[PDB]
């Protein structure tokens, strides 16, 4: 009665968010040091979990 | 096999979304500039590991 | 003792904000990446449900 | 067919508006620059499905 189960998983890489959803929820957030390039507007190449 | 399905887990394009992903889907930033999060949807939801 | 309640639904689609309600409720919110048009300023045609 | 009436549902012009109108209308972003939102007013409000 101690058993087993398998699951399958889906993870996205490299996709790009549609243009209506490229917003930020607030303006002043995820800002670097004032001399730095803001790499958050780049194509995402990673995925963490 | 019987449902022909797969499950998405808690994953996000940056750690900056993954910190907000803690304590549930109450207040997690689902997206940003180009950065995007996928909250869990699984039999594993609600569980610890 | 089982049966059907049939309810018709109404969705206004592609209409336009009247002259009073064009505000933002805070300064910095729903802001795009800095080289982007902020597409929320034109009449909407999309609809989500 | 008796009231000659119909009802709205939860619908909006943006996914940004659909996100913050989730857990109910305690903080419903009802309107924005051109955008708009309709919170569900219905005999079906308050229920799950």
């Amino acid at each position: 009665l101690v058993g087993a189960m398998d699951l399958t998983f889906v993870l996205p890489l490299g996709l790009f968010n549609p243009a209506m959803e490229r917003f930020a929820a607030h303006a002043g957030d995820l800002v670097p040091a004032p001399g730095h390039p803001e790499p958050r507007a780049f194509p995402p190449r990673q995925l963490f979990f | 096999g019987l449902f022909q399905e797969a499950y998405p887990i808690t994953c996000a394009s940056d750690p900056a979304l993954l910190r907000s992903a803690r304590d549930g889907e109450a207040h997690a930033r689902e997206t940003h500039f180009t950065q995007y999060l996928i909250y869990d949807a699984s039999p594993l939801k609600g569980l610890s590991l």
